[PDB]
C-alpha cells in the first residue's frame, strides 16, 4: 500500500527507538550484576536494515496462512571495575534521556504526518 | 576505541592480582 | 515520431513567418507546495538519522511551515470547489 | 547519535567522574608500600583536553590517559624491608593529602554543575516538540 | 505578512541555541588544562546582530561571530605538571561559571519565549485560512 | 557555521 | 551595532 | 552466571 | 517621556561608570 510507504520511515525509526530504549533500560536495571557487558544497537545503520516476505499460498479457505516469527554491539568500557560491570552510569543515562527525547520527536512527526493526511480528507 | 563507542567484541575480563604471578 | 519532428521544424518555420493558464498556475500551486513538504520531510528523516548539523529547530520550523502550506492549498482546493459548484447549478 | 548539548554535558560528566576516580585511588593508596609486582605506587594524574570536534568553535572535554606523576618518591629509612635499597629507603608514595581533597571537591562541583546545566536544557528540549503540534 | 515571524523567531531560536552551546562548551571545559594544540582553552562567546540586510527595518537575530572572551588567563602554581610555563604558572581558562549559568537560563527562556511566538503565530495563520468560512 | 547549534546532532559523525 | 548578550555586556567594563 | 554484587565482589581477594 | 509611550526620537546610549 501507498500509504505504508509514507508511514514507513517514521513507523521504524520509532520501533526502533522503543527497541534501544529497552536495551538502555536491561543496561540500567542489570548495572549491579557482575560479569554484565553494556550492549547496545547502532540506530542508524538498523534502521538502514529495517527499511531497505513471501506468505505462503493459500489454495482454499481450509489452508493455513503462513505463520510470522537487531545484531547487539558492545560498549566501549571506559573505567575498569573489579566485578567486570562495564555499564557506566553517567553515558547510559545520557543515552536513555536523549532516546526519550527523539521517541517524542518520532511521535510528533508521525502524528503531524497522520493529522495532515486526515484534515485533506476531512470535508 | 573512545570510551563510550561501540563495538562487535566483548571486553576482556577484568582481573586484578594481588601478586605478580 | 520522425513525423513529431517534422511537426516541430514546421512550429519552427511559423516563429520565423511570425517574426501561463490557470490550470499551469494551480499546478505550480500544487508543485511547490508539494516540494516544500517534501523538503521538510527530507530534513525530518535526515535529523532521525543522524547526521550532523540538522537542528531539531530548523526541523520543528520547517513542518509547521509545511503544515501551514498545506492548510492553505486545503482551503483553496475547499473554495474553488464550492465556486465550481455554484457555477454548475446555474439555470440556462 | 547525541544532541551536542547531551555530548557535551554527557562528556563533562564522564571527566569528572574520572578525575574523582583518580583522586579516590590516590587517597586509597597514600599508605601503599608496594604494588603487585614490587615497585611503589605513583600518584596518578588525569589531563582535560577539549574534543574540539569542529575548528576551534565548541567542543567538550575528553581525557587523552591517565599519567603517572612525576615528583621526588617519598622515602622512609626501613632497611629491614625487602623493599629497601642499598642504602634502606623504602619508597613510599608522592600522594599529598590536601591536593586530593580539593580535587575531589572540585570535581564533585563541576559535575553538579554539569548536572544542572543538562536539567535546565531538558524542560526547553521537551517544549520545543511541542511547536509542530 | 504573518509569515516572516517564522523567519523571524527561526533566527532567533537558532542564535539562542548557539548560544547556549557555546556557554555549555565554556561551563564544561572550566577545568581543562590543554587544548588540541595544546593551548590553553579560551572561554569563546557569540556575537548577537540584528538579522536586518541594508535597507530593512527590523528583523531576527543572527550570530556574527565567535570571539575569545576577554579575561586574564587564570594562574595555577603547579610546577610539577607535565605542561608548565617558565615559571610554572598553568594557564587555566578564564571561566566565570556564575556567568556561564546565567547564561544558560537566560538562553533557555528566550528560547521559550520564542516558541510561544511561534505557537501563538501558527494558531493565528490556521484561524486567518479559516476567515470566510 | 562555525558553530552548530545546541540542538544539533553531535557535529562528530 | 549588536556585541555579546548576557553575562559580558552586563558587567561593569574596564574604563577603556 | 553473575555472581554476588556490591561489596563482596569488588574486594581483592585472590582466585579459587 | 512617560514610560511605555511612544517617542520619534531614541533613547541615548547608557553607560555605568566606575569612576567619574
Amino acid at each position: 500500500d501507498r500509504l505504508d510507504a509514507a508511514l514507513r520511515f517514521q513507523q521504524e525509526a520509532l520501533n526502533l527507538r522503543a527497541q534501544r530504549q529497552e536495551i538502555l533500560a536491561a543496561n540500567i536495571a542489570n548495572a549491579d550484576t557482575p560479569g554484565y557487558q553494556a550492549r547496545d544497537i547502532d540506530f542508524a545503520s538498523e534502521l538502514k536494515k529495517v527499511m531497505v516476505g513471501v506468505a505462503l499460498t493459500l489454495t482454499s479457505s481450509h489452508h493455513i496462512p503462513a505463520q510470522a516469527v537487531v545484531d547487539l554491539l558492545y560498549r566501549v568500557p571506559d573505567q575498569p571495575s573489579l566485578d567486570g560491570n562495564t555499564v557506566d552510569m553517567d553515558r547510559e543515562r545520557t543515552q536513555f534521556a536523549d532516546n526519550s527525547l527523539k521517541y517524542q520527536m518520532g511521535l510528533t512527526v508521525l502524528g503531524s504526518q497522520l493529522k495532515g493526511m486526515m484534515n485533506v480528507l476531512q470535508g | 576505541g573512545v570510551p563510550g563507542a561501540l563495538s562487535n567484541q566483548p571486553a576482556p575480563p577484568n582481573e586484578a592480582p594481588i601478586a605478580t604471578p | 515520431a520522425i513525423q513529431g519532428i517534422e511537426g516541430v521544424i514546421s512550429q519552427l518555420q511559423a516563429t520565423a513567418m511570425a517574426a501561463v493558464s490557470f490550470a499551469g498556475q494551480l499546478h505550480a500551486a500544487l508543485d511547490r507546495i508539494s516540494d516544500r513538504q517534501a523538503a521538510a520531510r527530507v530534513q525530518a528523516e535526515k535529523f532521525t538519522l543522524g547526521e550532523p548539523g540538522i537542528a531539531l529547530n530548523d526541523v520543528m520550523a520547517d513542518m509547521q511551515k509545511a503544515s501551514v502550506s498545506m492548510q492553505m492549498g486545503i482551503q483553496v482546493r475547499n473554495k474553488l470547489v464550492a465556486a465550481y459548484q455554484e457555477v454548475m447549478s446555474m439555470q440556462v | 547519535a547525541l544532541l551536542n548539548i547531551f555530548d557535551i554535558a554527557g562528556s563533562a560528566l564522564a571527566a569528572q567522574s574520572k578525575r574523582l576516580n583518580v583522586a579516590a585511588s590516590n587517597l586509597a593508596n597514600a599508605d601503599s608500600v608496594t604494588g603487585p609486582d614490587g615497585q611503589p605506587y605513583r600518584a596518578k594524574q588525569v589531563v582535560f583536553q577539549v574534543d574540539a570536534a569542529p575548528g576551534q568553535a565548541t567542543g567538550g572535554v575528553k581525557v587523552a590517559s591517565v599519567i603517572e606523576s612525576q615528583a621526588p618518591e617519598k622515602l622512609v629509612y626501613e632497611p629491614g624491608n625487602p623493599l629497601a635499597d642499598a642504602n634502606g629507603y623504602v619508597k613510599m608514595p608522592n600522594v599529598d593529602v590536601v591536593g586530593e581533597m580539593v580535587n575531589t571537591m572540585s570535581a564533585s562541583r563541576s559535575y553538579q554543575a554539569n548536572i544542572e546545566v543538562l536539567n535546565t536544557v531538558k524542560s526547553m528540549m521537551l517544549k520545543t516538540l511541542t511547536l509542530g503540534q
